[PDB]
């Protein structure tokens, strides 16, 4: 709960958000800092989105192999 | 003790930027008579109220070989008596009747303080200084004289014992004459002092070497205009189109960098900032630094400088034997003035027997560890602390430790292990 | 006119006067563009944000900044 | 065993040479990789050998692991 | 007189924004502003950035002695 926002009212932060990109940014974070390839987060957020917009070739070449050939 | 007096004493007082540097030329001589012994060493004293901002103390005899006549100082404690005191080894025993002449150089902090305490933009700012129209020492003194020399002529208020002289940016004082020991009279004076007023209430200095040929050292700065407080609005507007506004303003300073200094950067916590101008001169890179916005007295800001350097300007080996040199600290301005410095050296991962030679006294920790990419084992750290710095402290330091020949070589066959697992992990699928 | 790129920062510049120089626990009112910026880089609190999930305090605000000084 | 009388070290790779190299070992490692994989999804149960595999992709892995070294030296991202 | 206006134009109108324009020419409405001098009542000027890009105010503290600001 966040009180830093929307003063008085403040604001449900978990209980009114998608949590699935954050939740992908820190169970990257973890792994890599897991090998003590200490990035810092900001870099994965910032990279985030090149690396899931090179799998969506991937699974667009496979979608489109099941529609039609390779 | 043996029986010396302080002959003559011509004290010098520099007031001209928010540091007060003393200067004493003190001729040493010997009173007893050959029955008393050959005097070794003298004593220094600090007025209590100034000895908790004692930054620097150095002495030297009068002499060309400034880097060889330096003295040897040991702060001491003399029995039953209040102040910090300081014993000097002389070079040559005193005997009865000799003499010698020796400069006191003393530098204090803080002791200039803004009154009044709060301007405007457009108000000048006075400070006043509280010293001592003697030389405080645990001998009599025959005769001195003290020189005071101001940051502007446009003097305030000033004590005016024994009919001082004035003369434009300078005040002249005594003789006085057969000035008991730890005599004292508070001098004080008020007058206008426009300098920077700038204070790094907290730097942290990083070293971290590789035997990649590189070392690399990041400096973030916390840095306080300690000056007489902003009262009221800041126009701007005013501040763009008057010289006059803001003369106590500090807009830029400029950081005397390594001559080696490769790949300078400067950012802050929240980005890059895009003003800092960079000059490579042959003997040193000359940056000027300019903060996001102008400090006006009571403002603070926040920067990280650092740059590589290449290992052979300061590494220096003897086969398993290394020992990094350093030159103690960065010099950010002349007459920079830091509350506390945290100083880590960050050897490679592996080095053994690390020993250091402190060029004087700083409080050191327990060594950490840290740990980065390509890591198992971790770096062992050197930790210092010390307090209330000063540009006469950017003396040299040096650090040995043992290494050896394999351990670079084993950081790539720790690298391959995950690849080649990698490939075992398709085959078996 | 050299054909070098000029840069206005005076957004961060901003931003972090007030995260330094200004009270921790000050109000920033602002309108609700920039409740992010000032949230994320100047760490104050704020009256509206870009979630406008209470349309009745944007109101209220813009209230504020169309009526008159008094 | 005091300042001046002594040695100083430096790599002998030095500054130049790292571009070269990491373009030669990662230029390897990619080919014997795409062996590997050719190999890999072509042979089957009748057809594959262990001890082909093991060499190929212990080979890709040296080169592989020491062209990365090399270019993240040339980043400068100093291990 | 809203405040608004009165918040981003405050000592405005006296700054020769462009050489072949009179003072208090505004770079992106094209027009000399109507009201040039004024004085703020209920706030004071903070800090207004090198660009006067963002201006941020403060909301002068209610008067000490119970007098009306008018």
């Amino acid at each position: 709960f966040d009180d830093r926002a929307w003063y008085p009212l403040g604001r449900i932060i978990g209980g009114t958000i998608y949590p699935g990109l954050m939740i992908t940014s820190a169970a990257i974070y973890h792994v890599l800092h897991f090998f003590h390839i200490t990035i810092d987060i900001r870099n994965v957020c910032v990279f985030l989105a090149p690396l899931f917009s090179s799998f969506t070739t991937i699974v667009t070449y496979h979608l489109t192999k099941e529609l039609k050939d390779a | 003790a043996p029986p010396l007096i302080n002959e003559d004493v011509k004290r010098t007082v520099d007031l001209s930027s928010h540091l007060a540097k003393v200067t004493a030329e003190v001729v040493l001589a010997h009173l007893g008579g050959g029955s008393t012994s050959r005097a070794t060493s003298f004593l220094l004293a600090l007025e209590p109220e100034l000895e908790a901002r004692l930054a620097h103390l150095g002495v030297q005899v009068k002499g060309e070989d400034e880097e060889e006549n330096n003295l040897e100082v040991r702060e001491t404690k003399i029995k039953g008596k209040s102040g910090r005191f300081f014993t000097v080894k002389l070079p040559v025993a005193l005997d009865p009747g000799a003499k010698i002449s020796v400069i006191v150089e003393t530098v204090y902090t803080h002791v200039l303080h803004p009154y009044p305490t709060q301007i405007t933009q457009s108000e000048k700012q006075f400070v006043v200084f509280e010293g001592n129209h003697y030389f405080y020492s645990p001998y009599p003194t025959k005769t001195q004289t003290m020189r005071v020399k101001l940051a502007s002529r446009n003097v305030e208020s000033y004590t005016k014992l024994g009919n001082p002289t004035r003369s434009e940016d300078l005040l002249d004082y005594g003789p006085f004459r057969d000035v008991p020991a730890y005599s004292q009279d508070t001098f004080k004076v008020h007058y206008e002092n426009n300098s920077p007023f700038l204070t790094i209430t907290s730097m942290t200095r990083v070293i971290e070497v590789s035997h990649w040929g590189n070392i690399a050292v990041e400096e973030n700065v916390d840095l306080k205009h300690t000056g007489a407080v902003l009262k009221g609005p800041f126009s701007r507007y005013d501040y763009q189109r008057q010289p006059d506004s803001g003369i106590s303003s500090i807009r830029s300073f400029k950081t005397i960098l390594p001559a080696a200094a490769q790949d300078v950067y400067y950012r802050d916590e929240i980005g890059n900032v895009s003003t800092s101008h960079l000059l490579i001169l042959d003997d040193s890179v000359e940056m000027e630094i300019r903060p996001r916005f102008p400090l006006f007295g009571g403002w603070k800001t926040h920067y990280i400088v650092g740059y590589n350097l290449p290992s052979y300007e300061y590494l220096y080996n003897l086969g398993d034997q290394y020992a990094l040199k350093m030159r103690f600290v960065d010099h950010v301005f002349d007459e920079q003035v830091i509350d506390s410095l945290t100083v880590k050296i960050i050897l490679p991962e592996g080095a053994k027997n690390i020993e250091i030679d402190s060029p004087y006294e700083i409080s050191r920790a327990p060594d950490e560890l840290h740990y980065t990419y390509l890591d198992t084992f971790g770096r062992p750290v050197i930790v210092a602390y010390k307090k209330n710095l000063v540009e006469q402290h950017i003396q040299d330091i040096v650090v040995h430790y043992t290494f050896n020949k394999v351990l670079m070589l084993q950081e790539p066959l720790l690298v391959v292990a995950a690849f080649y697992i990698l490939f075992f992990t398709v085959i078996i699928y | 006119g050299d054909g070098s790129r000029i840069i206005f920062d005076d957004f961060r510049e901003a931003y972090y006067w007030l995260r330094h120089n200004t009270p921790e626990d000050a109000k920033v009112m602002s309108w609700w563009d920039y409740g992010y910026q000032i949230t994320a880089m100047a760490n104050r609190t704020i009256l509206v944000d870009n979630n406008t999930w209470n349309n009745t305090h944007i109101s209220r605000v813009g209230q504020a900044m169309a009526s008159t000084e008094e | 065993m005091e300042l001046e009388a002594m040695s100083r070290y430096t790599s002998p790779v030095n500054p130049a040479v790292f571009p070269h190299l990491t373009v030669v070992l990662l230029a390897i490692g990619m080919f014997f990789t795409a062996w590997f994989f050719v190999y890999e999804v072509t042979s089957t149960k009748y057809t594959r050998d262990i001890y082909k595999e093991l060499l190929i992709s212990l080979v890709a892995s040296l080169f592989m692991g020491f062209g990365v070294l090399f270019l993240l030296l040339w980043v400068g991202i100093y291990v | 007189n809203c405040l608004m206006y009165k918040m981003c134009y405050y000592r405005f109108g006296q700054v020769y924004t462009e050489a072949k324009r009179p003072p208090g020419f505004d770079r992106v409405r094209n027009a000399e502003i109507g009201n040039k001098d004024f004085e703020l009542d209920v706030l004071e000027e903070a800090y207004t950035t090198e660009h006067w890009l963002v201006r941020i105010y403060k909301v002068k503290d209610l008067d000490n002695r119970g007098l009306s600001r008018t």
